[PDB]
């Protein structure tokens, strides 16, 4: 051949548990509302909840992952504390 | 009027010299307090107001051309007089509005953002030496003049992009100051000037995107400054984001390790001929703002049978998560062959050339019918392996134009020029243009993090706090994010009465008298 590649330097992402088919806090989907926001325009003004992600690279509804920073936070799909490193998808 | 402001300082001095010589040895013992005080108060009092701002070397000038002399004796000489300091600084302040609106100036594109850099810091630099040299270090001058950077930084909201890239230039590649002094003493002067600075939100988004893109280019650009960097910002913005810069710090270090234990599992199976030399990389998307990572496009077979292997041992021996193609980072090596020059390609190019490399003579509608491509991407990649190019054209065309158009057949041209066998196309990373789309994404992403922040704040802190009627708690948010960035009284406004939709203390507007201390 004329051109063949020697070396490829390329990155991988990867995330732990997102289940993007469903938020692991309330089984709906990672996108498309939530359990307590339910209509999508109703009185949101654009919808302020978002998606949440932490150190852990886990994916939840920020409204889903605020209900539970009151009591235990352990983010509950693993044993590392829940953070706050990206808001949307 | 028979002088100016530079003569008649020593001739005021020599007279008030003379004058309390004369009291003091031809009067009586102490005679001096009234006599002082009036004479005071009739040159000083008087000559004040007009000597320092009229014309013809006043204070203005004399300041511009820098006579450190003329300085330090007017310090010395207006100390005496109350209300003279406050007037020379008040002039010094209008004087350095005035350079810095000659400065900041906006109007006109085509500036170097890393010069506009170096510009301001000599210029905080000669104003700090002419303090030292003349005010003694005089606590009312430090406090104008670090107002008067805080009022006209803060003009345009690309000051903090300038520093970061500014910054960047200067960790890239130590090429000026090679000795650790000067890099130290730039490095100090260069958190001095950001210290007067707000917006550190930005500041930081893009401090973290020129990490990502120093660390996921050529390593070993300096490997000893980062500890010096971060060590900086920890006594500069304290422990919000340096964290999550060592953690993404810390994702390199997995990064690397994953580097060399994939090439010993290569090593042991070693079954196709497409894992030659693999330097992948594995990042976490939280810490790296690698979003956008789903470019669905084909990938060349070499590489193809090396992202199966490396999938594969990553869903064999790394279960519990899953990895996602992308196109949009890294580089690669494109081993050329009168010699065998290996050429580079920033994985842009591997799809295009490698669709060549099973047909030549191919177009635009061939690149974008076969190959399920993007594109602004696209767009970009084209332009930067076809237009634009030295005399080092590695993808030649008949239709020799600046625009693009669909039916133009690509060749391939010798270019001997390349005197080693390591030849890179750089056309990325190129002068720094900063248009108007990721400008503005960029300012979205940062609006929408300041918005989730001061809800974050104000439901970590307004927990264990009392409850506010009017407007009792937005000044203690606002203190708060007072060294953050602006308090946006509106944005914060509207931001608080959004979350009364539900539970966790909806701070309910008609019964604001006592809020929910509840969870
Ligand atoms: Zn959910
Ligand atoms: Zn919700
Ligand atoms: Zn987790």
């Amino acid at each position: 051949k004329r051109f063949e590649v020697k070396k490829w330097n390329a990155v991988a992402l990867w995330a732990w548990d997102i289940v993007v088919d469903n938020c692991a806090i309330c089984r709906n989907h990672i996108m498309d509302l939530c359990i307590e926001c339910q209509a999508n325009q109703a009185s949101a003004t654009s919808e302020e909840c978002t998606v949440a992600w932490g150190v852990c690279n886990h994916a939840f509804h920020f409204h889903c992952i605020s209900r539970w920073l009151k009591t235990r936070q352990v983010c509950p799909l693993d044993n590392r504390e829940w953070e706050f490193q990206k808001y949307g998808h | 009027a028979e002088n100016s402001a530079s003569v008649y300082i020593k001739k005021v001095e020599a007279r008030i010299n003379e004058e309390i010589e004369r009291v003091m040895h031809c009067l009586d013992k102490s005679t001096e307090e009234p006599i002082v005080k009036v004479v005071e108060r009739e040159l000083i009092s008087k000559h004040m107001k007009t000597i320092v701002e009229m014309e013809n070397s006043g204070l203005v000038h004399m300041l511009k051309n820098g006579k450190t002399e003329d300085l330090g004796c007017m310090y010395k000489l207006f100390s005496r007089v109350p209300n003279g300091l406050k007037t020379m600084c008040e002039c010094m302040s209008s004087y350095l509005r005035e350079q810095g609106k000659a400065l900041v100036s906006e109007e006109g594109e085509g500036k170097n953002p890393v010069d506009y850099i170096q510009g301001l810091l000599d210029l905080k630099s000669r104003f700090d030496r002419f303090l030292l040299e003349s005010f003694n270090n005089d606590r009312l001058f430090k406090q104008t003049i670090a107002g008067d950077f805080e009022y006209f930084l803060n003009l345009n909201s690309r000051s903090p992009e300038y520093l970061s890239l500014f910054i960047d230039d200067k960790l890239k590649k130590g090429v000026k100051g090679l000795t650790e002094q000067e890099v130290e003493t730039i490095l100090d002067k260069a958190m001095v000037l950001f210290r007067f600075m707000q917006e550190k939100d930005v500041f930081e988004r893009y401090y973290k995107q020129h990490l990502a893109r120093r660390l996921l280019t050529n390593k070993s650009v300096s490997d000893d400054s980062e500890k010096n960097m971060i060590s900086k910002l920890k006594t500069e913005c304290g422990c919000q984001f340096t964290s999550k810069l060592e953690g993404m710090f810390r994702d390199m270090s997995i990064s690397n390790t994953t580097m060399d234990e994939f090439r010993q599992h290569l090593q042991a199976t070693g079954v196709s001929l497409g894992g030659v030399d693999l330097t992948v990389r594995v990042l976490t998307t939280g810490y790296w703002p690698t979003q956008s990572a789903t470019p669905k496009c084909n990938i060349p077979p070499a590489p193809r049978h090396a992202f199966e292997i490396f999938r594969r041992f990553y869903l064999a021996k790394h279960s519990g998560r899953q990895l996602t193609l992308q196109h949009h980072m890294g580089s690669a090596d494109l081993n050329a062959t009168t010699r065998k020059h290996i050429l580079q390609v920033s994985t842009f190019q591997m799809t295009i050339l490698m669709l060549f490399n099973n047909r030549e003579k191919y177009t635009f509608e061939e690149i974008q019918q076969e190959t399920d491509i993007p594109e602004r991407e696209l767009v970009r990649a084209l332009q930067s392996l076809a237009c634009g190019k030295p005399t080092q054209r590695v993808l030649t065309k008949e239709p020799k134009s600046k625009e693009i158009e669909n039916g133009h057949i690509f060749t391939v041209n010798d270019q001997f020029t390349s005197k080693l066998h390591r030849v890179k196309i750089q056309t990325v990373a190129a002068k720094q243009g900063e248009s108007d789309p990721e400008r503005k994404e960029t300012r979205q992403k940062v609006d929408d993090d300041r918005k989730h922040e001061i809800e974050a704040a104000i439901v970590r802190i307004m927990k264990s706090r009392k409850k506010m009627q009017h407007n009792v708690l937005v000044a203690e948010v606002t203190q708060q994010l007072k060294a953050r960035f602006l308090p946006s009284p509106v944005v914060i406004k509207k931001r608080i009465e959004g979350l009364i939709e539900r539970e966790y203390l909806a701070r309910t507007p008609e019964d604001r008298k006592v809020y929910t201390y509840v969870a």
